[PDB]
């Protein structure tokens, strides 16, 4: 399959001012007759993709002016000269010269802004799900930017892995920041084989890293 | 201008063959198309299932061609995927499409052999420690219902600021998981009442989860 690579995997920008995103083809989309099967694709959350460009550099009916996508063989572009906030969302590239017809991953355009430290917060299992024989742990990154943000868990200073779980809000409409949850899924036996537990997080914001703990059964 | 509609199950179980439906307005089938049908994967990557022509030909994605069969009907100009054998792999939106041209606004498809489970709710309390003249968080977690989705209000509606609730993960056991949080004073947690609302439909629960913070003495 012709693989599709766009980059970068997410753009800050700044309303007012120009964009720019890649899409490239493992190998040329020229087709045997000439024409150059490559389109550019708008995606807003829960929405279906809209078509903005097709065959490289043409414009779709009702896409603005500021649109305009460029290239050839296996290397595209496509262009915002002032980006407004309709923009934002994710953009796809497609190619159907070769079968099978094949998607790019996709570039996220963000609003940049400064720099927020995430706060951190650890909450144990309750009783409640004790009881049931499972907890759960969970770590919350309230409202930080840039999304670039990393999560340890540490149970009696020993780092965790395979054992955790992540999601992610979308950028806040208001102040433009992220909030992240991680979540360490143990057995009620394995909980109780422990007692400290932390989350230590780092970030941009962050002149070294966060950490937040606590010791089961206190409190 | 054309028109789409996907209709579909919503659910179906491991090995059994989905059956999608595409309607078609504003334009006839039997015109110069590419009826494509595309999916999107959780986790945002879309993919190719193939087409079916003006004249009745087909052309599959060769990773499903084994298990994929497009269709039509020309005189209600509608068109059909079956994908058979499916797998929880093939959770995903369904959309059809005219060419790429013109989407639907896709259906969402879930395969899975899990029951119709409702959420257990556990409080995640605020912390005893938190920051005097601060801020506290707080939530509910929202575990092991099945299917998608749940709705998550605070406090009947009424409390929206600083609010966060996670999209859900699916986790091994194929059930699903979300927290929902908030961030409030410090000073409002033992003054303030803090309500989470979870509703599940497909299991008809509701529940209503008084979020406190943990007793911290030792002999109480």
């Amino acid at each position: 399959d012709v693989v599709m690579t766009q980059s970068p995997l997410s753009l800050p920008v700044t309303l007012g001012e120009p964009a720019s995103i890649s899409c490239r083809s493992s190998q040329s989309l020229v087709h045997s007759y000439g024409d150059t099967y490559l389109h550019w694709y708008l995606q807003k959350p829960g929405q279906s993709p809209k078509l903005l460009i097709y065959k490289v550099s043409n414009r779709f009916s009702g896409v603005p002016d500021r649109f305009s996508g460029s290239g050839s063989g296996t290397d595209f572009t496509l262009k915002i000269s002032r980006v407004e906030t309709e923009d934002l969302g994710v953009y796809y590239c497609s190619q159907n010269t070769h079968v099978p017809y094949t998607f790019g991953g996709g570039t996220k355009l963000e609003i940049k802004r400064t720099v927020a430290a995430p706060s951190v917060f650890i909450f144990p299992p309750s009783d409640e799900q004790l009881k049931s024989g499972t907890a759960s742990v969970v770590c919350l990154l309230n409202n930080f930017y840039p999304r670039e943000a990393k999560v340890q868990w540490k149970v009696d200073n020993a780092l965790q892995s395979g054992n955790s779980q992540e999601s992610v809000t979308e950028q806040d409409s208001k102040d433009s920041t992220y909030s992240l949850s991680s979540t360490l899924t143990l057995s009620k036996a394995d909980y109780e084989k422990h007692k400290v537990y932390a989350c230590e997080v780092t970030h941009q914001g962050l002149s070294s890293p966060v950490t937040k703990s606590f010791n089961r059964g206190e409190c | 201008e054309v028109q789409l509609q996907e209709s579909g199950p919503g659910l179906v179980k491991p090995s059994q063959t989905l059956s999608l439906t595409c309607a078609v307005s504003g334009s006839s089938i039997t015109y110069g198309y590419h009826w494509n049908w595309i999916r999107q994967f959780p986790g945002n990557k879309l993919e190719w299932i193939g087409y079916i022509s003006y004249d009745g030909s087909v052309l599959y994605n060769p990773s499903l061609e084994n298990r994929v069969t497009i269709t039509r009907d020309t005189s209600k100009n509608q068109f059909f995927l079956k994908l058979s054998s499916v797998t929880a792999e093939d959770t995903a939106k369904y959309y059809c499409a005219s060419g790429f041209d013109h989407w639907g606004q896709g259906t969402t498809l879930t395969v899975s052999s899990a029951s119709t489970k409702g959420p257990s709710v556990f409080p995640l309390a605020p912390s005893s420690k938190s920051t005097s003249g601060g801020t506290a968080a707080l939530g509910c977690l929202v575990k092991d219902y099945f299917p998608e989705p749940v709705t998550v209000s605070w406090n009947s509606g009424a409390l929206t600021s600083g609010v966060h609730t996670f999209p859900a993960v699916l986790q091994s056991s194929g059930l699903y998981s979300l927290s929902s949080v908030v961030t409030v004073p410090s000073s409002s947690l033992g003054t303030q009442t803090y309500i989470c609302n979870v509703n599940h439909k497909p299991s008809n629960t509701k529940v209503d989860k008084k979020v406190e913070p943990k007793s911290c003495d030792k002999t109480h």
